[PDB]
């Protein structure tokens, strides 16, 4: 229910505050923009937005849809490093290639990872995403 | 179901459902037992918003869709557009409930205990085995769909003039219409104003006259086989066939979501809201006119944008299944990358 | 039971009740001390409720779920609702008791003394012997327990006729019925509308219509055995014919739910709270009409929300043994994720 | 006695009555031990009682457990509230100890005199003989014992009405009931309402049909022998005897603890004391809803308590010999 966390709308410190947001950029109304779009969040006692993150959807915006977005880029990044770390791995100087990025080949793998879920659920469900423990290299207890 | 010519395509847990497509008696079972979802949602979401429903405020402000879908068809509407009644939501809210139950009974019953073949069984499930590649015997499967499709527009109809009385939103009250058209210029015309018809006496006649349509089509379809040209010009596939229909009620999405968005006959605005303004940004989606605060989407902003997006995802699905029946392997898409 | 491929399988001490399916000695041991513990919670219960009861409130807030059913009979109350006297409410108690020690003396009886196979039995022993193969025999024993059923709903119109009559609510007072129903239209129409009824008259014309019908079914299954329209449409394992008795009981309590949330004479609101609008949430649920003090559920509630969360698991058992009895093992669906 | 899969078993010193069980002499040698310790229970602690006996206090707070007995009986009794003469109960207690001593003299008598298996001897003592395997002569002793009981019953009928009168709660000044409530339909419907009683010829009515059944039946299992049909359902063993009686004593026994604690009439509170409840739980034990000075309990809730506990422990009793007359487990 978060009856320790007022609305910024109704928050008095916030209220009083908001009328004296700076401005991060070039333009001169950015802290007026900025006291419109935190007055929806949930406030402390001192007037500054406190975020939730338990799962609720009316706060989804606070941390699913960051970790929606955040989850996607990431797993962009390191699906086209693992692809294009198994693409130079079968060539004749797989050392040099790490080094010196094969870039027509490196920008190939990137615009192929806005697929990388479902390249990742098929490639787990082929068993070359998760290898075996017989096949890999283990320490001697 | 495409093959790309292998015989022995064994189909992963992702795509799973297409091991059934060549089975006549799995594909009863799972599509029976989508009419058993189907028509459990049709029950329980009766019963699940009739209990949320608050009868001094507007049904269309608390965000109810199933409500005003009965409520226009005259059940517990009084003299004034209000709502008195809570039974009549209630017993079709269980007729549908109950009747996924028998279906859901019945799902059960193909999969486990009928063959997952129709051509072993012997009786009357020997007739009922289909093959893709018959014409002769899609055309009895959908002819006999077309019948009922044809009397349930003749039932609506029937409802409307004899059993009850639909909903006058002009008038503020639930009417029985008398005496529908029977002129085919009105509904020739009736093309071009489609969304804008604001008369019950059309409604229900143009239901009269594609209700003896459907009827008299499939009376046609289970009499006279496919005739030739249409084997010429259309795929007779397992895909093939699903891109019609994927084709067919894409378009009947976007039809019903422009419907529900600008019409005020077929979905009143003390029911539903008032009619939203067709706008469009990176999408298009149909705001509303009011626009109540809070994220409220007064219950036509709901049916009008989800009918929109799950028409153009079919329609996407439409193409990912016409582009399959027709040939294309969709891996050679990442060997045209390929060095 | 199943056998699934081969038979003479085993069961663990938590499948343990499934051992004596093929047991005609123990599965009569079994079932007649499930009927010793039921009647042991109809007299003890009573007991308790009686133990429990104070006269100041009403009926139905107390969380008293027994008496308001011999409250209906007309055995709690001689005039105003008030219930005024409770030595009705303690001869039934004390009969259930007794009733229970009977139904567990012949329990343990079949369990320690009787053989736990009855075909090893001479005389009666032999002709009570039964397996989950002869039709015959299975319609022997349903058309006894039909016999039971009927003369049982026969026993409530027959007092409620003869015997001092039911409680009607719209008059607040027992009365005699000794103007039976007995045209059968008005019974046909009661699909639609059965709970909510308005008359005691039409409801006990209702039971000698039932009661005369299950002992039609009765008589009709001990000379005319189980035959080719029923072996071919229904199995006769030992799960099958569960399992029609699981859904058969499921559909009952879901029905049993509804009729304890509308129906104003055979649940009077006096006696067991005011009725409940069907609600529905995550799973549907009958919700009070008002909010009594310390979230005090009236037994109105109580019996139709645990009877429809019994109802809903008995038919999910149903379901498990339907797909038992048919052969599914449960194991394919993980085989098909490979 | 049921012998454990075999045919004789050498019992050890901790189950030393196991071993006469097959013995005839020892088995009415140990029992009559057992009524000569009754009858010093009945003897001693009745005189017992009256050395610790205040008329000026409360009687149900001094723990009277035999006092209140004799005061319902109405040997010298008092209408103007406490109990008047004290030599009534004072000859009862002096009869019992005369009696154990008798009983306690037949202990010893058949312990040495009398062999352990009376078929040694001849001239009208083999016939009191039995064998657990033998139906005839147990249908005697029960015959003869029922014989006794349905005097027992027809003793407190000559009691009441021919020689003195039964003491009643309401009226205080006796009842002497001559002629009750003799109605075959009443006692039929008794068969529920039984805690409390409103009218003692129910009582003394109740004693005539229960001793006409008692004599009925005592005569009746003396002329035929136990049928067929009870040889086939009941098990004819040692055990198997002791079992059907236990049972029988353990639903007498909760009865009997149920009865004390919830009568007025014939357990009335000016001498028994006041009436108590159940308290249901993890023991399950009668409560004391009066207020003893000094941590105490009063007649009633020892009488209840005990014989709640003591017919607990003879049907767990009961159930160690009825599986082992049945073979079942250990
Ligand atoms: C509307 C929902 C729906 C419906 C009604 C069905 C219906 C069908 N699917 Mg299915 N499925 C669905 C959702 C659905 N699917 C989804 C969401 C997934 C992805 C997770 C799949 C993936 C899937 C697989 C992997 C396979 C099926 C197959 C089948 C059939 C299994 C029963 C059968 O024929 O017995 C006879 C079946 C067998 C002898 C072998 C299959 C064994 C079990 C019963 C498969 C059950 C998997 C189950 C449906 C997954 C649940 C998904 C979801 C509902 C939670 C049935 C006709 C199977 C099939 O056609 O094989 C012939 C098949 O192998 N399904
Ligand atoms: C709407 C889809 C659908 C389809 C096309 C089928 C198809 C068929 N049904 Mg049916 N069935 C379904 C839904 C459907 N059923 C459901 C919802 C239930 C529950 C009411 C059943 C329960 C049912 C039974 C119990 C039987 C069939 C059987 C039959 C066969 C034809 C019998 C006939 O001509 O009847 C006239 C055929 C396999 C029979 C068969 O051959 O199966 C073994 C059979 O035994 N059906
Ligand atoms: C839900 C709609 C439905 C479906 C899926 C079909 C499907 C089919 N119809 Mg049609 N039909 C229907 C309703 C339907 N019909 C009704 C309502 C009528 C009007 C009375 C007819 C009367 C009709 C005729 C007159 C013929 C078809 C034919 C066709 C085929 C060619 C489609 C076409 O003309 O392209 C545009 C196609 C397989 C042709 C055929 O050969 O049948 C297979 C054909 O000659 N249909
Ligand atoms: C009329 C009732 C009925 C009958 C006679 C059977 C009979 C049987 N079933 Mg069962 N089944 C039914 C209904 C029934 N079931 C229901 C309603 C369910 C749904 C939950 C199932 C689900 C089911 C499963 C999942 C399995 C069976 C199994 C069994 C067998 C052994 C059961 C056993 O040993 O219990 C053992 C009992 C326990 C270990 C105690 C568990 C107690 C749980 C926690 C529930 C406690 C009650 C709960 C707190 C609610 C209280 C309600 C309140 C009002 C008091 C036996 C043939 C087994 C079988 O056939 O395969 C071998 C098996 O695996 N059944
Ligand atoms: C409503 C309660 C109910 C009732 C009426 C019964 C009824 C029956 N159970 Mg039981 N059971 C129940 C609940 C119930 N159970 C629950 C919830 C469990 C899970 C803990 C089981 C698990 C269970 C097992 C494991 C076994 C039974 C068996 C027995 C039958 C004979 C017992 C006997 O004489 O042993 C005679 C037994 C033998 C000669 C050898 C089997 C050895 C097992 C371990 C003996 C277990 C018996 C035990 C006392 C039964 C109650 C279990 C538990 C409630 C204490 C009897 C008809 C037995 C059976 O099927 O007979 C073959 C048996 O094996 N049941
Ligand atoms: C309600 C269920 C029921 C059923 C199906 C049976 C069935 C059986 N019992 Mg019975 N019995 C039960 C419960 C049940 N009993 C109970 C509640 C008691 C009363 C305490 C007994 C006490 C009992 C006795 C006294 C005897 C039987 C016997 C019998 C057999 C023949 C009875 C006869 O001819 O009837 C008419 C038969 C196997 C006899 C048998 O075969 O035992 C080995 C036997 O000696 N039963
Ligand atoms: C009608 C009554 C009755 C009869 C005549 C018998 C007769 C028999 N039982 Mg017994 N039994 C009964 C009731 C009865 N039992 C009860 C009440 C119990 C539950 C406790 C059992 C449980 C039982 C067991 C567990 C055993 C028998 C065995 C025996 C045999 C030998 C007993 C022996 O040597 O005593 C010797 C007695 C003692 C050594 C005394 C026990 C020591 C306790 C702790 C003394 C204190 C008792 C108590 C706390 C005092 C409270 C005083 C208070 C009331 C004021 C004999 C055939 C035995 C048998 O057959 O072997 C397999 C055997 O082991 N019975
Ligand atoms: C109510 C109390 C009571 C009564 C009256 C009985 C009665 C009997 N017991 Mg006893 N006993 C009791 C409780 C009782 N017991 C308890 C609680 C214990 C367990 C500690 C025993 C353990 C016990 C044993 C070990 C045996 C007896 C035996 C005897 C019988 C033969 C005595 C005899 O003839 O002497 C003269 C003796 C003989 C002719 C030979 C018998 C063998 C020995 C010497 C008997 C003496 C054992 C013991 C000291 C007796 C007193 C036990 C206890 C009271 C101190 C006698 C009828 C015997 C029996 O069952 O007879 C076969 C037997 O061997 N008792
Ligand atoms: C269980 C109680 C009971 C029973 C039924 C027996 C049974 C018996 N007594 Mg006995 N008796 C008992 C208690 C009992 N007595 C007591 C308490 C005393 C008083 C002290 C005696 C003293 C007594 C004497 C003096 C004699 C009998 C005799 C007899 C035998 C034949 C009776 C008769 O007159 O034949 C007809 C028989 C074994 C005689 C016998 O056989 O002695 C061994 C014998 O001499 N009894
Ligand atoms: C084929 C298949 C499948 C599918 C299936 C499904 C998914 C279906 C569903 C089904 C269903 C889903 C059905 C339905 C049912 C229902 C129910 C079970 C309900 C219940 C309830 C009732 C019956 C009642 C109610 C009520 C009323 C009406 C009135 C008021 C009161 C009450 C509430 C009581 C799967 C995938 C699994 C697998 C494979 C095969």
């Amino acid at each position: 229910d978060f009856a320790n966390l007022t609305p910024c709308s109704e928050n008095p410190a916030y209220l009083a505050k908001s009328k004296n947001f700076l401005n991060t950029t070039n333009d001169p109304n950015s802290g007026k923009i900025r006291a419109e779009r935190y007055a929806s969040a949930l406030c402390g006692p001192e007037g500054y937005p406190h975020l939730i993150v338990d799962g609720r959807f009316t706060h989804a915006g606070d941390f699913l849809i960051p970790s929606i977005l955040f989850l996607y880029i990431a797993g962009w990044i390191g699906w086209v490093g693992r692809s294009y770390l198994i693409e130079i791995r079968e060539s004749k100087n797989p050392e040099m290639q790490e080094v010196v990025i094969n870039v027509p080949l490196a920008i190939k793998k990137m615009l192929g990872g806005f697929l990388w879920p479902l390249a990742a659920v098929g490639e787990y469900t082929s068993g070359k995403l998760v290898m075996k423990d017989s096949e890999i290299p283990t320490s001697p207890r | 179901m495409q093959t790309y010519g292998n015989d022995t395509v064994q189909y992963e847990w992702w795509a799973g459902n297409a091991r059934f497509a060549d089975q006549s008696g799995l594909f009863i079972a799972a599509h029976v037992a989508q009419a058993a979802l189907t028509a459990f949602w049709a029950g329980a979401f009766t019963l699940f918003e009739i209990s949320r429903f608050d009868p001094t405020q507007a049904m269309g402000d608390q965000g109810l869709i199933l409500l005003p879908h009965l409520a226009t068809l005259g059940w517990g509407v009084g003299d004034g557009g209000q709502i008195v009644d809570t039974y009549p939501y209630f017993v079709i809210g269980s007729i549908h409930l109950i009747a996924s139950a028998v279906l859901g009974a019945g799902a059960l019953f193909h999969t486990l205990r009928a063959p997952a073949d129709l051509s072993t069984l012997k009786g009357q499930g020997k007739k009922f085995h289909f093959t893709w590649e018959n014409p002769q015997q899609l055309g009895i499967i959908l002819g006999h769909h077309l019948l009922f499709l044809g009397a349930g527009a003749l039932l609506l109809a029937g409802k409307a003039m004899y059993w009850g009385g639909l909903y006058d939103a002009t008038t503020q009250t639930v009417r029985l219409v008398s005496q529908p058209t029977l002129d085919p210029l009105v509904i020739y015309g009736y093309q071009t104003h489609f969304a804008s018809i604001s008369s019950l006496e059309d409604l229900v006649g143009g239901h009269i006259f594609v209700g003896f349509l459907l009827i008299g089509g499939g009376i046609w379809h289970i009499l006279v086989p496919p005739l030739g040209w249409a084997k010429k010009v259309l795929l007779f596939s397992g895909e093939a066939i699903l891109s019609y229909s994927l084709g067919g009620i894409a378009l009947a999405g976007f039809v019903a979501a422009y419907f529900c968005a600008v019409n005020t006959l077929a979905y009143p605005p003390e029911f539903y809201g008032p009619p939203l303004a067709i706008k469009l940004g990176i999408f298009p989606y149909f705001a509303d006119t009011v626009e109540l605060p809070m994220h409220a989407h007064t219950s036509r902003a709901w049916l009008a944008n989800a009918h929109f997006f799950l028409a153009f995802f079919f329609l996407q699905g439409h193409l990912w299944h016409a582009l399959r029946a027709l040939g294309f392997d969709f891996k050679r898409v990442e060997q045209a990358f390929d060095s």
